[PDB]
């Protein structure tokens, strides 16, 4: 019934979002398997101008049927929308609502013992602004946009001039996406620093907290600095386009380069953002099945601390060949190089926790394992990006797409699966099968490195971001990268097969903590799901 | 004209130098390369080693340390080694790709929705440069027989379409270039990888880039800023001949 909508306990919330996050997720990555189809070979064979003479349901149905070249008037307009629907679904309406508005409220309060948390009705409204963010960003798709069509096709990060004279309201429609988001996620931050500051349990104090908890604190610092500041920038955007302003429009005396500097400033601590939580998992369930305490408890919150704030001051690696002088670019490397240091230190430190512990190798450890190889991976490119003088050439090219989907799809992602493992049970009372996760688990990993390792090869080789079609020369590496595709969606469809197995018939949970002694924190003290009203 | 600033069939490298910018480049890429595959084949033999070492199996007792000074010593102090290394080899590079010169050549490239405009400001030489095959030239950016049949008078092949472009931006070998690079419309970016450049084309904004050709040929970029709906049609063609074929070029637009 819509009493779940309507409920203001953290538990409930938690699971909305989740849910949420995962269809939101389901329609994201199901943009990127049409995108691929279409980048599986050069020429355009999906994306063809003459599916819009149809109507939108009829349009849609033939678009994914291959047509010859021939008989394909390529629709630029339609790549530029599709990928701009990818990148602003996930970066605003699925990773940071699944781990911060999802496993944050459920398991943060729980961490921490709180029996409620500050501001619940706030909380109910934060899920609300959520899912009216995400129906806008849905509606752009459908509203009059660029080029006399529907959509807008400018990118996830909306540079202007272009996003702000692409034509029709579609664009307006996606800034209004994104405030909704921010707001949300603003109201979330409050909440969470408010919970986490004056409703610890007696005895708990600072240095007794879960690292899971502090991932969750310093994410939600983040976010009240970085959200406030982009709302400025997307605002500016508005008005340029609506109301008569030239803070980006050389006509009137404005620098698009200033949105840029802007943009950054939110957009580097974004992905930190994303990803502190997933390190926050990654300690609690590492801890587990090593049967081992975390190695270096203060170290790893102080490095996420140490991340957190040198976030702030990186923006502008971002903007490499947009004009910075040789002295900005000189700093903005040497700063950037700054995060391997307590990044690495989270890595070595989860390596030590396994070393000399007795290691169980259940699903959620697997995702963990596979996050510290794959994360690493993504990370090293990230250095390699800093590097202006190389950035110079992987700027705006393929290489740049390997390295994010590595740190976020094979990054965050990973984080979220093993948290999803680790507490469904927990959360619903029926554990998951665990041959099915393992199977998971292969799949997805088998099958998002065929994906984005090659995309390495493309990006060495020359290959720009956001192109609906590419020279022939291309052709071996992308059509790897599109079967690499394909074999991650049917592991994620097996995936919500697994969830609805698991939540209409998985075998009941009878123990309030069902793995072992080393899951010490208190939701393993709690009955599997935890009573409505907790300590 | 030899094609070598392209794309290759299976290529996981780079392209072809034809720049002492882009071979420096290549050498730096190189060496942060062997260290990145240090560290990661490294940190996963750690991961797989302590998965097989402290298996539940084999491990029964599980230890109960959480420090180790010397240890965290190490990993803390050897990445900052690393680090200031890879910065010391890395700045110079960056340092020489960015004093602009002084210019042999000078051309200002502006970025349109969608194509390119060039002038040569000592020459008072200006043309616009389209995709072939794009609208401009008869197409609307697709293959065909007519688009295969423009490479080939144009002294290309079927295998550059989305590359070639009707007229090419003409230099001498071994001669500073110095482009300077704006937008008209919407921000785009100038590149060629062969020369180890790229620069964003902005609006009200006029940056510069250089680079020395050490060899003659063709060499291709693409618009690497999306600027709307044929971001993925609007490439750069370089052509780097001879000086006396330079000079022929030159005279072949002079009015009399
Ligand atoms: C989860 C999200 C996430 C995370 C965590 C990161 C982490 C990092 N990012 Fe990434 N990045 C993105 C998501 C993310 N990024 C996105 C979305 C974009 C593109 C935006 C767009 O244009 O659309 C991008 C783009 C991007 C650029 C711009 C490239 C370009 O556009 O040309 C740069 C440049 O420096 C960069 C750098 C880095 C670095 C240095 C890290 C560091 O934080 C990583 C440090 C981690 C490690 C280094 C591995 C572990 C460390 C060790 C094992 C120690 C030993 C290692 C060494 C000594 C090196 N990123
Ligand atoms: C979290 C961030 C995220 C994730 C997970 C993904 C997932 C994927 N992305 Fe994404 N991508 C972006 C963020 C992300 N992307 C961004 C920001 C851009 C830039 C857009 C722009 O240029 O403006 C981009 C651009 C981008 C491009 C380049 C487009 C271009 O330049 O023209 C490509 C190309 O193949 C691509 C492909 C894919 C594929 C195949 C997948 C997936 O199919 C890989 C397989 C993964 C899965 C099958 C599982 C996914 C799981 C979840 C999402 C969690 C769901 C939640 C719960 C379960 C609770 N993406
Ligand atoms: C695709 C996203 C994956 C989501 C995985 C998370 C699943 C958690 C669902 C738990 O739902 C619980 O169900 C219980 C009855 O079973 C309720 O009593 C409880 O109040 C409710 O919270
Ligand atoms: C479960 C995953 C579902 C993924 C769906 C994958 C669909 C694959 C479509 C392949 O169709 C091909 O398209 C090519 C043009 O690109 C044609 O050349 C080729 O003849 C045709 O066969
Ligand atoms: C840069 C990559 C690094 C990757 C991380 C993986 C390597 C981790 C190695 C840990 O080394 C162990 O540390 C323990 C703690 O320091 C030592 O125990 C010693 O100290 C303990 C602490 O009291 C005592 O209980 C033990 O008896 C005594 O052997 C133990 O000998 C040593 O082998
Ligand atoms: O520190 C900076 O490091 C640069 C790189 O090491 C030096 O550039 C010096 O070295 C570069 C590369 O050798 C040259 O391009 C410069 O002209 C020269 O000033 C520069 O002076 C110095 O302040
Ligand atoms: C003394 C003589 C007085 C002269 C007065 C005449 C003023 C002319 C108005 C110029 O505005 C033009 O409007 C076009 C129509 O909107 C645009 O075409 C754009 O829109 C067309 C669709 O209508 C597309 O076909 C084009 O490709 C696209 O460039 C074009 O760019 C833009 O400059
Ligand atoms: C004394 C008074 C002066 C008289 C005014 C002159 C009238 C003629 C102006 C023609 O305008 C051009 O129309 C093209 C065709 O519409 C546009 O191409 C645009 O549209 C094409 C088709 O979509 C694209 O392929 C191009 O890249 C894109 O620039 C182009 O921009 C625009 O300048
Ligand atoms: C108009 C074509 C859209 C196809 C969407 C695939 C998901
Ligand atoms: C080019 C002729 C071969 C026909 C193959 C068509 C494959 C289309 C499958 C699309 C699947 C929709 C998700
Ligand atoms: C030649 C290397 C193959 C890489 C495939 C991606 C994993
Ligand atoms: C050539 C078509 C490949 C389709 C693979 C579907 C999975
Ligand atoms: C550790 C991540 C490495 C990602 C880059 C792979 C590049 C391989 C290119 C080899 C060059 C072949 C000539
Ligand atoms: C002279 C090289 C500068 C290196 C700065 C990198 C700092 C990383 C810590
Ligand atoms: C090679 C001939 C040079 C001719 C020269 O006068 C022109 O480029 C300048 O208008
Ligand atoms: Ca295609
Ligand atoms: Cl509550
Ligand atoms: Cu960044
Ligand atoms: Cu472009
Ligand atoms: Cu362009
Ligand atoms: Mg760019
Ligand atoms: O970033």
């Amino acid at each position: 019934f819509t009493r779940w909508f309507m409920s203001t306990n953290h538990k409930d919330i938690g699971v909305l979002y989740l849910f949420t996050g995962g269809l939101v997720g389901l329609i994201s990555v199901a943009f990127t398997v049409y995108m691929r189809m279409e980048l599986m070979a050069p020429g355009v064979q999906f994306m063809c101008a003459e599916h819009l003479e149809s109507g939108l349901v009829k349009g849609f149905f033939q678009s994914l049927w291959p047509s010859a070249v021939e008989n394909c008037t390529p629709n630029g307009h339609l790549w530029n929308v599709m990928i701009t629907g990818h990148g602003i679904l996930m970066m605003f309406f699925v990773v940071i609502p699944a781990l911060f508005g999802g496993f944050g409220n459920y398991f943060m309060p729980l961490h921490i013992g709180a029996p409620a948390m500050a501001f619940p009705r706030m909380n109910n409204l934060s899920y609300w602004l959520y899912v009216a963010g995400t129906s806008l960003a849905v509606a752009s798709l459908f509203a009059p946009g660029g080029n006399g069509q529907l959509g807008s096709g400018i990118g996830w990060v909306l540079y202007p001039p272009l996003s702000t004279s692409e034509s029709g309201y579609s664009t307006d429609l996606a800034i209004f996406a994104v405030h909704l988001s921010g707001a949300s996620s603003i109201l979330g931050a409050i909440n969470m620093i408010t919970t986490f500051l004056n409703m610890r349990a007696p005895g708990m104090t600072m240095h007794k907290v879960p690292l899971f908890a502090w991932s969750i604190f310093v994410t939600a610092w983040l976010i009240l600095l970085a959200l406030p500041v982009l709302a400025g920038a997307i605002t500016m955007l508005l008005t340029d386009r609506n109301f008569g302003t030239t803070f980006f429009q050389p006509s009137g005396g404005g620098d698009p380069v200033l949105y840029q500097h802007i943009l950054w400033f939110f957009g580097h601590p974004e992905v930190y953002i994303i990803v502190l939580p997933a390190f926050g998992i990654v300690s609690h369930v590492i801890a587990t099945f090593a049967k081992k305490p975390i190695f270096g408890y203060l170290p790893m919150v102080y490095a996420m601390v140490a991340i957190g704030v040198l976030g702030f001051v990186v923006w502008a690696h971002h903007m490499y060949t947009a004009g910075l002088s040789l002295t900005q670019q000189s700093y903005f490397m040497m700063a950037t190089m700054v995060i391997a240091v307590p990044t690495g230190i989270k890595i070595f430190s989860w390596i030590a926790t396994m070393w000399g512990g007795s290691i169980e190798l259940k699903t959620p450890m697997l995702w963990a394992l596979g996050f510290l190889f794959l994360f690493t991976v993504g990370g090293v490119t990230g250095i390699v990006l800093s590097q202006a003088s190389v950035d110079r050439y992987y700027h705006d090219t393929y290489y740049v797409v390997a390295h994010f989907h590595y740190v976020m799809s094979l990054g965050a992602v990973f984080g979220i699966f093993a948290g999803i493992y680790f507490w469904i049970g927990k959360m619903s009372g029926r554990q998951y099968p665990e041959w099915a996760g393992k199977l998971h688990f292969w799949m997805m990993f088998v099958g998002a490195n065929l994906t984005f390792f090659p995309q390495h090869f493309l990006g060495r080789q020359g290959m720009p971001r956001r192109y609906i079609d590419y020279p022939e020369a291309f052709a071996t590496w992308n059509f790897v990268s599109s079967l690499g595709a394909f074999l991650s969606f049917a592991s994620f469809l097996f995936f919500l097969g697994v969830i609805f197995y698991t939540l209409t018939r998985g075998a009941r949970v009878t123990a309030n903590n069902y793995w072992n002694e080393h899951a010490d924190t208190l939701e393993w003290t709690l009955t599997s799901p935890p009573p409505e009203h907790t300590f | 004209l030899e094609i070598i600033g392209r794309p290759q069939p299976g290529g996981t490298g780079f392209q072809p130098s034809a720049s002492p910018v882009a071979t420096q480049i290549h050498w730096l890429d190189g060496f942060i390369l062997v260290i990145i595959a240090a560290i990661t084949i490294f940190v996963t033999l750690l991961i797989l080693y302590a998965v097989w070492r402290f298996h539940e199996k084999r491990n029964k007792v599980p230890a109960r340390f959480t420090h180790n000074s010397p240890l965290e010593i190490a990993w803390t102090i050897v990445p900052i080694v690393i680090l200031v290394a890879i910065g010391a080899f890395s700045l110079p590079v960056l340092f020489n790709q960015q004093e602009i010169p002084e210019a042999d050549v000078t051309v200002k490239v502006t970025g349109y929705q969608w194509y390119w405009g060039y002038e040569y400001p000592d020459e008072e030489i200006s043309f616009e440069s389209y995709m072939i095959g794009s609208p401009a030239t008869g197409g609307d950016n697709r293959m065909s027989p007519e688009v295969e049949q423009q490479l080939i008078e144009a002294g290309y092949s079927r295998d550059e379409f989305l590359l070639a472009t009707d007229t090419a931006m003409v230099v001498p070998v071994n001669k500073t270039v110095v482009v300077q690079v704006t937008g008209a419309d919407v921000i785009h970016s100038w590149t060629v990888p062969a020369f180890g450049v790229k620069q964003d084309a902005v609006p009200g904004r006029l940056a510069q880039l250089w680079f020395r050709a050490e060899r003659e040929g063709i060499f291709f970029g693409q618009c690497s800023e999306l600027c709307g709906i044929s971001h993925a049609y609007m490439p750069i063609t370089v052509k780097v001949v001879s000086e006396e074929a330079y000079a022929a070029w030159l005279e072949q637009h002079h009015h009399h």
